[PDB]
């Protein structure tokens, strides 16, 4: 006998703030604070790890969070007019 | 996306996000409220489903994953995650689209196995259920595992 397909649990993902040069320095942190309840001098410390490296992990969440969170800063920062970009990471 | 019964699992679900101060209204929250739904929790059982296993293995998930707001902040009660959003929108195009007017607990819990990559999804499958069981209970008749 059988069943059907794999299983497998759902992976966390890495939330990820890729660096660009028209956001100001000013909005990230803005943006780590808000959507990631980061301390002021934790979130300009991360800010700078983005802008030095080009890309930092802002956090690791489910799935299912990860998605809504990358929804949330994208939507946050277009309406804000600035091309900040939020990625999901798996692993 | 109303049915009373449907109604009462959202309020309660909402509710419990609310008081943990849970960041996020998940689609774990939402079949954990499911099991005490009436048409959600009948189907559960023809599925010969250990509801006290699964009560427990959800309340463990979302207490170790879901964020928890600054206790200051705004308000801002819970986020419904965008999976949480599409159960809900698929179970109401389905009803929608039979020519009924009326969503059930059974109906949401059927969308909830669309969403690949939630921990609802795999809770049930680990149950041994799937979509098929639930619809054939839904339809025909008490078509059970058992
Ligand atoms: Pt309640």
């Amino acid at each position: 006998e059988k069943v059907r397909d794999a299983l497998k649990p759902p992976s966390m993902y890495k939330v990820i703030l890729v660096n660009d040069d028209y956001t100001p320095m000013e909005f990230v942190i803005d943006v780590l604070q808000k959507f990631f309840s980061y301390d002021v001098e934790r979130a300009t410390q991360l800010m700078l790890a983005v802008a030095y490296q080009g890309k930092a992990i802002c956090g690791v969440f489910t799935a299912e969070v990860a998605e809504t969170k990358v929804a949330m800063v994208n939507k946050y920062a277009r309406e804000n007019e600035h091309p900040l970009l939020c990625t999901l990471e798996k692993a | 996306m109303l049915n009373q019964e449907l109604e009462l699992s959202l309020n309660m679900a909402f509710a419990r996000a609310r008081e943990h101060r849970h960041e996020f209204m998940t689609v774990e929250h939402l079949l954990l409220a499911l099991l005490s739904n009436p048409s959600a929790r009948e189907a559960l059982e023809a599925c010969s489903v250990d509801l006290v296993a699964l009560r427990q293995e959800l309340e463990a998930f979302i207490e170790q994953t879901t964020p928890v707001l600054p206790a200051s902040e705004e308000e801002r009660d819970t986020q419904p995650t965008l999976s949480f959003q599409r159960v809900l929108q698929r179970a109401v195009f389905h009803v929608q689209s039979s020519g009924r007017n009326e969503v059930t607990g059974a109906n949401v819990l059927v969308a909830i196995f669309s969403e690949q990559e939630s921990q609802a999804a795999y809770l049930l499958r680990k149950h041994e259920v799937s979509r098929l069981d639930v619809v054939n209970f839904i339809s025909h008749g008490t078509r059970k595992d058992e």
